RNA sequence: UUUUUACUUAUUCAAUGAAGCGGAGCUGGAGGUCAAACUCCACGUUCUAGCAUUAAGCC
RNA sequence: UUGAUUUUUCAGGCCAACCAUCGAAAGGGAAUCCGGUUAAAAUUCCGGAACUUGGAUAUGGAUUCUUCACGGCAACGUAACUGAAUGUGGAGACGUCGGCGUGAGCCCUGGGAGGAGUUAUCUUUUCUUCUUAACAGCUUAUCACCCUGGAAUUGGUUUAUCCG
RNA sequence: AAUAGGGUGAAGCCAGAGGAAACUCUGGUGGAGGCUCGUAGCGGUUCUGACGUGCAAAUCGAUCGUCGAAUUUGGGUAUAGG
């Protein structure tokens, strides 16, 4: 399994021929630095990796859902 | 302090074998274990490996030489031998 | 090493993975050196082909 | 003889000790005489002689080791090679 | 009676030589073209133990001369001879010690090792630690040499019998005692199956001619003919004289 | 018939991936040359742990 | 081994030290892990996540107008970044003992969040759960090496005195 | 492939003390040895113990030897009846 770090290179990565399906994953973290804040794993399906991107930012991750191509089947967990 | 009186090196023989074959092994085992200036560097850094084989730490040089010296007195004769009759033979 | 990409085995240098930097800078001296030498030789050779 | 015209020259005129020294000498044209001790590694020596053919520089070849050229110029560490860059009260560079 | 312990090594299914840990045979070149007119020379890469041997040897590597390839070389190392050395192989090398010369080439007096019986033959005498070949004199219009082996023998070879200048390395090694039974076990632990030895007077008669007695004796004279036959030859054989050595022989 | 030593092809020993053998001739170094150039020797590698492979060149 | 030829013919170019074969379920050796599952199988099944070897093969990137890339004084760095015959090396690949250092697992222990036990008295108590695989990326080291500089009033330095 | 834990304390090294020199003494450090006490292991001394139609065609118990090497041991392999 590969981390994705540029949201950019996510989305370039999601609309590949080869992916299957995806993942949206929800942890209720907390930074111990603060308060409870909700992060959110993407995770792509590639024929060899799966490839996760970590969005701690719970409005850059809505953006970025209806961001990914829409023939994408999601898996909501 | 000074811990034995003569057996020295062969004292991890304790009593066994015979005086005369502990000193006489001590004689050549203080040899053998001994550190020898290398004529290549300039160091004292010469030990031996196996018999006949002697290492320089430093400069990585191996020289045969005797088993429990680097050169043995009838090397170093036949060195000048060789050396004298060279000199005739090239004039 | 088959299954890896060739900078992981060598260095960008002449004999760069199989002879280390020192023992490429003796080889590079040593072979000026004595071929510098060799022409030394045979100019010398040549002073003593024509006066002997 | 020499080994006391060697010895004046390290009381009172200039020199380097050692072989990155005596490189950066005769790069710099500052070298008067180079020393080279009988155990020097000919890759070495034949090196510094190059050197010295292309600075113009006069070599002198030690008849004992870096142990006893170390020992002549006073110290108590070992010189395979030197550069003498001011040959002071002595005339060493006369004699070579 | 039963086969002595004599008889059972010709067979050498036990009694063979343990050679694993053996750097290879300790032989000169193949005696070529470059050796017979001029020189040739190779550098010693490595003086390393041989297993079984008092002697060092040396790896040595030539250029051949007919295709592009290196060629490595074991000699019997001799003392001096260091790593990095250049070593000169043929009739035009020089008297210097390591090199490779014919044995009309060398001075009487001159020190040499691992000399030639016979021309190309890659070394049979004066191979062991310490040991070395002393050349008498020349026989120019024979071709011949006169040399001193080690044992005192004075022989006729070749003068293109080949020879390495110099004395083995290693020598002195007899000097020290070896204080210990273990010492010898693992002295024979690399050479072959000979050690220890029980004495055959302290055998029953079937396993030696010695073994019997309600003492322990020889009961025969010990001295054995030359012609005896095998199962007999136990003792000293052919011995032209025997007891404590007095004056010289 | 016996003794000795000459030959090499039988026979025997050894080595090599059967690589340079034997003779002669080119080139120098020499003999003192007393015809006329005969005889002898050599005939590309030695401060250094480099390199030498799949011919350049000429006709 | 190539250029092939579709002319199913070939043209050649290199080599020929050594090389039948058998011989290890403890030697050498390409590549897999976790969770779950059976009455009885599991590193084999199920779920998920990887890897190696062989083959085919396109796209992106890279490279070329100074044709077969750039940077760094250097040790060397990188996403790549021609290379036949032949050759040279390295890895495979290596005893034993001694103390030292680091890691991992285990042992010990504090706080907190749970569960169980003792409770005539005492015990903020006794026991227990609090875990993280192969694999991918970044970072991380003794040793070794490079550049600078030129050292006696010798200095650095290990438990073990070796280095300049 | 296997071999607890101790004792002793060889070379080498550091420091101090004494001496004109040749050299000597002391305190540490170090960790040698077919060394030593002693487990596992390997062996098999004595009880001339048990048993002796046995648990056993060689065992059982205590006692004992040795226990870092000439050590112990698996597998592969070789040696075949004068
Ligand atoms: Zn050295």
């Amino acid at each position: 399994a590969r981390e994705i770090k540029d949201i950019k290179e996510f989305v370039e990565l999601a609309r590949r021929s080869d992916i299957k399906s995806a993942i949206v994953k929800v942890n209720a973290k907390v930074n111990a630095n603060g308060k409870k804040f909700k992060q959110t794993k993407f995770k792509v399906r590639g024929s060899r990796y799966q490839y996760t991107l970590v969005v701690n930012d719970a409005s850059k991750a809505k953006k970025l859902q209806q961001s990914l191509p829409p023939t994408l089947k999601i898996t909501n967990l | 302090t000074k811990r034995t009186k003569k057996v020295g090196i062969t004292g991890k023989f304790g009593v066994r074998y015979g005086s005369s074959l502990r000193r006489q092994t001590k004689k050549l085992e203080v040899q053998q274990h001994a550190k020898y200036d290398c004529s290549f560097c300039g160091k004292r850094t010469v030990q031996r490996g196996a018999t006949g084989i002697w290492n320089c730490k430093s400069c990585k040089k191996t020289v045969a030489g005797g088993a429990y010296t680097v050169s043995t007195a009838a090397a170093a004769t036949v060195r000048s031998t060789i050396r004298r009759l060279r000199e005739l033979a090239e004039a | 090493y088959a299954q890896v990409s060739k900078t992981h085995k060598t260095v960008q240098r002449a004999y760069g993975g199989s002879r280390c930097a020192n023992c490429v800078k003796e080889r590079i001296v040593r072979a000026f050196l004595i071929e510098e030498q060799k022409i030394v030789k045979r100019v010398l050779k040549e002073q003593q082909d024509k006066e002997k | 003889n020499i080994n006391s015209k060697l010895a004046l020259t390290i009381k009172s005129g200039k020199y380097t000790l050692g072989y990155k020294s005596v490189v950066k000498s005769l790069r710099t044209g500052k070298a008067k005489l180079v020393i080279i001790a009988a155990n020097t590694p000919v890759l070495r020596k034949s090196e510094l002689e190059y050197y010295a053919m292309l600075s113009k520089t006069p070599v002198y070849y030690f008849q004992g080791g870096n142990n006893e050229l170390g020992t002549v110029c006073g110290k108590l560490f070992r010189v395979g090679t030197l550069s003498i860059l001011d040959a002071g009260d002595s005339d060493i560079l006369s004699s070579i | 009676g039963r086969v002595i312990r004599n008889q059972r090594k010709g067979a050498g299914s036990i009694f063979t030589s343990h050679t694993r840990l053996r750097k290879g045979a300790a032989k000169l070149r193949t005696l070529d073209y470059a050796e017979r007119h001029g020189y040739i020379r190779g550098v010693v890469k490595q003086i390393i133990h041989d297993p079984g041997r008092g002697a060092p040897l040396a790896k040595v590597a030539f250029r051949d001369p007919y295709k592009y390839k290196l060629r490595e070389e074991t000699f019997i190392a001799n003392e001096g001879v260091y790593t990095g050395q250049f070593i000169y192989a043929g009739k035009k090398a020089s008297l210097n010690v390591g090199n490779i010369l014919p044995l009309g080439a060398c001075p009487e007096g001159t020190i040499v090792s691992n000399v030639e019986e016979k021309v190309g033959d890659r070394g049979a005498l004066g191979r062991t630690s310490g040991n070395y070949v002393i050349i008498i004199g020349h026989n120019p219009d024979e071709n011949k040499t006169r040399v001193k082996l080690p044992s005192g023998a004075k022989k006729i070879i070749s003068s293109d019998a080949r020879g390495v200048i110099g004395v083995v390395a290693g020598g002195g090694r007899i000097d020290k005692p070896l204080l210990k039974a273990g010492r010898a076990f693992h002295k024979y632990k690399v050479k072959r199956n000979s050690w220890p030895k029980t004495r055959g007077v302290a055998m029953n008669p079937v396993d030696h001619p010695h073994g019997g007695g309600n003492h322990q004796h020889i009961g025969k004279a010990s001295t054995i003919s030359r012609g005896a036959v095998s199962g007999q030859k136990a003792g000293l054989i052919a011995a032209r004289r025997t007891g404590l050595l007095r004056g010289t022989q």
